[PDB]
């Protein structure tokens, strides 16, 4: 009944460039049970249309999930993801660094 | 051609939250979705275009049938369980059935469940036994070697019938499962080498750094392969420069049967 | 076991019927068959497990109901002569597996009929044996006729001594009919049962050959001034002699 | 999507027959073999899924996967088994298929034959002539006359004697006599009419 809490990974589909149309993922992995909850934070705010695959299976009986969004990468704006799990008690954020 | 792989994954959880299902079952090709059913559903759909243009609706109604009352016999599997273990509240069982056409033509098979996330029975289709990771298990496996008839027909499916429906779903899905999209390898500074790979398909690759022309497995950070989610996947593996000294280091990426090499000034 | 009612039904074309089913076994797939001469059995419905069912490979004028984890019944919202046949309930552990065997009910014999005018009970005789087996073989064979009956929804049996006898007895499998030319034809069969000569000459000797029709039920409208022909018994004895 | 066994067998008693059935199906989960007695439910025999023969008492069964191809065999034959044999092949869906059956007949080996047709009188005055005690080797044709009646051969168990014996039944109204009773049928010479 051991727990495993989910990795968090934060970047983006090509090479960030700004001023150019890019896609923002969150690929959190490896955690068990099911049940997560994942928001992506521009600057500390939430992002409303925020796609996400389907639950995924690990053939190591985890789970796994990406939560994507559209976005245009700027200097000025910070990226960074924010996940929910049983296994935490304080929300964990994990900022882009690019 | 490569390795591939039909897999299918059951969940079960014993006290669902508001929307979190109680079953779920979804099948695999490699690495891409093809199949999807749930408690609240009840029915079963595919999840890749190719599979409902190649699937006739009596298929997908008739497994439908199959799903409700596999759901139903996973979720009395999970009670008996938590009953033998003694365990109250939320519980998972998990169950992943699956097999492997490799390359030479070799298959293999495999079978087994968990609970808790824990392995709990692994399946033997060479030795026709069940090996119990504990004694619940153990308890399970006595009842459940006991109807012989049942593990030879394990043995057909994962053999036989396993790889005849993976071998459709090859051909069904033939322009996405079977193709290749060759990697586009850079190489960074950071003080580290980075090299990085991205846009690449089937996401099995491999990386290593080279010392003049020997691997150092233990001083190389290797990243995950992780999706760029249009398809393609990336991954990329650091290493440190030395900066008392000054060796000629090279990025090596293997992908889908090229061999390719990068090296640094 | 798996219990399924009734053993017999006569139908006129039009009417409404429902099969029971039940099993004691607590498996969880049920299945409605129809099994015809000529074909294998066919499939009507299934029902994979308690709160679901599903069309088999002939639904057509056919329907179920999963009443419960126990109970499967069958449904004819209008009977059609092309609906007559043997109808088996079966059920088994669960659906899917590879050798979960099935479990058959004893079977239901439907027969569809335009009116039921024709319906008859059979006459039962019986036929002492020949005095020339009895000095040449020391055994006495019996013979038991069952004439004009309609439709083939009979069962034979032999009662010595008020006792239900099976050793030494043999009875048509196959009814025969009496006028075999039309398809509407009574049918007739025999049977036989052969004791030692020493058990037929004792006149302390009882035997009795039962005929058991299945005909009309107890909520079937009958006019004709002949006599009703409901599901009854017909037998006919005979003694010992010197 | 096809199932392949033959209609009918005719085995003698104490012998071994094999009882032959050919499938193509899209995919296949199983082979099974259900017995199933005249006006009886089917019960299950045997299942093979994996290549080889298993073998249980009398009967065995026999699978070639590769082939297509089973049999149902079984040993020492007694008179009980005459039934109808189903076999039955699970598909890649798990739907079953069945075949039409096989029905086997199992002729009794009549060990002292008394070939003869007696005549039984009405207990309340048509009447009725009875072939009895005849070899096992000899078939019984339909009449010659419609209105005049006859049926198949029949065999008894007189289990407490430890005798078998052939009969069939010839009855009508007409003029009807027991030696013009059975002239269709091959009857042996020695067949005694009193
Ligand atoms: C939907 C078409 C996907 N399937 C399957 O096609 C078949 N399958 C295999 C099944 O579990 C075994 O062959 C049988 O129970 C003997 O071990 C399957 N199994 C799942 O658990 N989930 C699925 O979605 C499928």
């Amino acid at each position: 009944m051991i727990q495993r809490t989910p990795k968090i990974q934060v970047y983006s589909r090509h090479p960030a460039e700004n001023g150019k149309s890019n896609f923002l993922n969150c690929y959190v992995s490896g955690f068990h049970p099911s049940d997560i909850e994942v928001d992506l934070l521009k600057n500390g705010e939430r992002i409303e249309k925020v796609e996400h695959s389907d639950l995924s299976f690990s053939k190591d009986w985890s789970f796994y999930l990406l939560y994507y969004t559209e976005f245009t990468p700027t200097e000025k704006d910070e990226y960074a993801c924010r996940v929910n799990h049983v296994t935490l008690s304080q929300p964990k954020i994990v900022k882009w660094d690019r | 051609m490569r390795t591939h792989s039909l897999r299918y994954f059951r969940l079960g959880v014993s006290d669902p939250i508001h929307g979190v299902p109680e079953f779920i079952s979804v099948g695999y090709v490699d690495s891409h979705p093809i199949t999807t059913y749930d408690s609240v559903t009840r029915q079963k759909e595919p999840r890749a275009p190719w599979m409902a243009e190649n699937l006739a609706p009596d298929h997908w109604e008739r497994y439908t049938q199959l799903l409700r009352g596999w759901q139903q016999m996973f979720k009395v599997e999970l009670k008996r369980l938590q009953r033998h273990y003694n365990h109250s509240g939320s519980h998972t069982y998990q169950r992943m059935i699956g097999c492997e056409l490799l390359e030479d033509g070799s298959t293999t098979g495999f079978l087994q469940y968990a609970y808790d996330g824990q392995d709990f029975l692994i399946f033997n289709k060479d030795t026709l036994s069940w090996l119990a990771v504990d004694n619940v298990a153990h308890t399970i496996k006595q009842a459940w070697e006991a109807n012989q008839h049942e593990l030879l027909y394990q043995k057909n499916w994962l053999e036989e019938e396993c790889i005849a429906w993976l071998k459709r779903f090859l051909e069904y899905g033939k322009d996405t499962l079977q193709r290749t999209e060759p990697p586009l390898v850079r190489v960074n500074r950071k003080t580290a080498l980075f090299c990085k790979a991205h846009g690449f398909y089937p996401p099995e690759i491999y990386m290593t750094w080279m010392k003049n022309g020997e691997e150092i497995v233990q001083e190389i950070d290797y990243g995950d392969i992780l999706p760029s989610g249009d398809g393609t996947y990336q991954a990329w593996a650091s290493i440190e420069l030395d900066p008392q000294s000054s060796n000629l280091y090279s990025c090596h990426v293997e992908h889908s049967g090229v061999h390719m090499v990068l090296q640094v000034p | 076991g798996v219990t399924q009612t009734p053993k017999f039904q006569v139908l006129k074309t039009g009417q409404s019927m429902t099969l029971q089913c039940a099993q004691d076994m607590n498996h969880n797939s049920m299945y409605w068959y129809r099994q015809d001469p000529g074909m294998g059995l066919r499939l009507i419905y299934y029902s994979a497990s308690e709160g679901t069912t599903d069309k088999g490979e002939v639904p057509n004028g056919y329907n179920v109901s999963r009443l419960n984890k126990r109970e499967f019944s069958l449904r004819l919202e209008s009977a059609a002569p092309s609906q007559t046949s043997v109808y088996f309930c079966a059920s088994s552990v669960w659906t899917g597996e590879g050798s979960g065997e099935l479990f058959f009910g004893e079977g239901s014999r439907l027969t569809v009929l335009e009116d039921l005018k024709n319906v008859f009970p059979p006459e039962v005789a019986v036929f002492e044996p020949s005095e020339a087996e009895i000095s040449h073989t020391q055994k006495a064979t019996l013979v038991c006729l069952a004439t004009g009956f309609y439709p083939d929804h009979v069962e034979l049996s032999w009662w010595v001594n008020g006792k239900e006898v099976h050793s030494g007895v043999c009875t048509d499998p196959q009814p025969l009919k009496e006028q075999p030319a039309l398809n509407d034809s009574r049918y007739a069969l025999s049977s036989r049962l052969r004791v030692s000569a020493t058990f037929w000459q004792n006149p302390r000797n009882h035997f009795r050959c039962q005929v058991q029709f299945y005909g009309l039920s107890e909520n079937d409208e009958w006019t004709q001034d002949r006599a009703k022909p409901v599901t009854q018994i017909v037998s006919a004895e005979a003694w010992g002699r010197a | 999507q096809n199932i392949d066994q033959p209609t009918e067998m005719t085995a003698t008693e104490g012998a071994i027959v094999q009882i032959n059935c050919t499938y193509q199906t899209s995919g296949f989960n199983g082979l099974f073999w259900y017995q199933q007695h005249a006006g009886e439910a089917p019960t299950f025999l045997s299942y093979n899924v994996l290549d080889g023969l298993e073998e249980k008492g009398r009967f065995s069964s026999f699978l070639s996967r590769s082939k297509g191809y089973s049999y149902l065999l079984l040993k020492e034959l007694q008179m009980k088994d005459s039934a109808s044999y189903l076999c039955a092949v699970k598909d890649s869906n798990y739907q079953l298929i069945w075949g039409a059956g096989t029905k086997l007949i199992i002729k009794p080996d009549i060990q002292n034959p008394d070939p003869a047709v007696y005549q039984l009188r009405d207990s309340k005055s048509k009447s009725v002539c009875l072939f009895t005690d005849f070899d096992s080797q000899t078939n019984v044709s339909q009449s010659k006359d419609s209105d005049v009646y006859i049926t198949d051969k029949c065999v008894l168990d007189m289990r407490s004697m430890d005798f078998k014996s052939n009969s069939a039944v010839a009855w009508s109204n007409k003029d009807f006599a027991c030696a013009n009773a059975f002239n269709n049928s091959i009857i042996p010479e020695d067949t005694f009419f009193p």
